[PDB]
């Protein structure tokens, strides 16, 4: 386990700086992970990407939002800090720090030595309230809500756009009233590595073209929650930007 | 086979014992895919060396993201500091004399020294390797004219005083 505590203002007023920090624990400098970044999510709404700092000190930013952001580390104090310029009410979101690490080395169908990066740890997030005073890139399209009895099955589908049937999709479980934490990453073929701490054996993937499906089965009241789908792009720790979908609201009936 | 002990046979390499372990050296350029085996080392990872060694207890990973590439990356355990993969816990072990190392007694991963011959880890300088102490050879050097000899820190199976390494054969005979 890795633990990531925000702290910062929770109200700012329009026009002023957000100032974010994030206190890490459990890693140094490369002992099983390769960054620390930011994820936001407006009540409701998609996750969206917004910054990564790596241990040899590389910075990654949205690339809609760059120009209003900055991160910077303290690794003396085990610290991330966050800096968001020119607050509006649509910036009204959680916050989350997240640890970008890389998953337990696996073999997959070619019996290939492989590994992959992906944000393995999420902070419980903080909500900033904002007071009142994108071409050639993977979209993901997810239904907008679900629903099923207790005991069912069911299938969450994440459809990829078009030149895009290679990529693969990462899939996060956000509990209500709780943060999204990392379940699967499917692609073309069946799950990559393994599933995230937590992620009881009643859930699975499988991706076919376009298509990458999150299976629950046997579907308990805890299964109740938004689930997302993210891609990745970027070659190897290399993290150009980060897309998601409109995640998809999960009714549990009964 | 599990841990490296006296009756371990390294594959293309030979034992080297210090004041706490017992290891594997390689011969001439190659690189330890484990423990116990040595293999010759690949300059460039590509699909092609996927799975193959490209330094001590480093392999040509697959990195599963978007694009698919591929890396040099040291096994589960360890990371690459100074160009040589150590384990995690030796991340910031200064032990001088010596090497740090896993402690095999000690259930959870943890650093410890392991010295060169004729010093021990010493409680006084933060468990470094400056007290001298005694570390009998372990080693079994059943082989032609062998004996062991410490040589640069290390034990190792070597000739006898009066022998040399054959140059065609590669056994140790009388100096002539
Ligand atoms: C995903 O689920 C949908 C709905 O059940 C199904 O029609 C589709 O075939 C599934 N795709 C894969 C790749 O399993």
């Amino acid at each position: 386990q890795i633990t990531l505590k925000e702290s910062g203002p929770t109200l700012v007023k329009p026009t002023q700086t957000l100032t974010l920090t994030c206190t890490f624990s459990g890693s140094s400098l490369s002992t099983s992970g390769v960054g620390v970044g930011w994820i936001r999510q407006p009540p409701g709404k998609a996750l969206e990407w917004l910054a990564l700092i790596y241990w040899n000190d590389d910075k990654r930013y949205s690339p809609s939002l760059k120009r209003r952001l900055t991160i910077t580390k303290d690794t003396s104090k085990n610290q991330v800090v966050l800096t968001m310029t020119n607050m509006d009410p649509v910036d009204t979101a959680t916050y989350y720090c997240v640890h970008r690490g890389s998953a337990p080395y696996y073999y997959d169908s070619s019996g290939y030595y492989s590994t992959f990066y992906y944000f393995d740890y999420w902070g419980q997030g903080t909500l900033v309230t904002v007071s009142s005073g994108g071409g050639s890139q993977p979209v993901l399209t997810q239904p907008p809500s679900a629903s099923a009895s207790l005991g069912a099955s069911l299938s969450l589908t994440c459809t990829l756009s078009s030149g895009y049937n290679n990529y693969k999709v990462d899939w996060y479980q956000q509990r209500p009233g709780k943060g999204p934490r990392f379940v699967m990453r499917v692609g073309t073929g069946g799950i990559v590595g393994s599933k995230g701490d937590g992620i009881p054996d009643r859930f699975s993937v499988l991706g076919s073209g376009l298509n990458r499906n999150l299976t629950i089965k046997n579907i308990q009241e805890d299964d109740e929650s938004d689930y997302h789908c993210g891609a990745d792009h970027g070659s190897g720790s290399n993290l150009d930007y980060v897309v998601f979908g409109g995640g998809t609201k999960l009714t549990v009936l009964g | 086979t599990g841990k490296v002990t006296v009756d371990t046979v390294c594959k293309r390499g030979f034992l080297i014992q210090m004041s706490g372990h017992l290891e594997c050296k390689c011969e001439n350029d190659l690189v330890l895919v484990n423990e116990e085996t040595c293999e010759e080392k690949v300059l460039k990872c590509d699909e092609k060396t996927v799975n193959k060694p490209c330094g001590d207890f480093s392999k040509c990973i697959k990195i599963d993201g978007n694009p698919v590439s591929y890396a040099c990356k040291c096994n589960l355990g360890y990371d690459m500091v100074n160009n040589v993969c150590i384990p995690n816990e030796c991340k910031q072990v200064t032990c001088g004399n010596g090497k740090c190392i896993l402690d095999t007694s000690n259930p959870v991963k943890t650093g410890v020294c392991s010295c060169n011959i004729g010093k021990v880890p010493n409680v006084q300088d933060q468990n470094k390797c400056s007290k001298d102490g005694e570390t009998k050879c372990s080693l079994k050097c059943l082989k032609e004219q062998e004996t062991c000899k410490a040589v640069d820190g290390i034990y190792k199976c070597d000739c006898k005083d009066g022998f040399i390494i054959d140059q065609e054969s590669s056994i140790c005979t009388g100096t002539k």
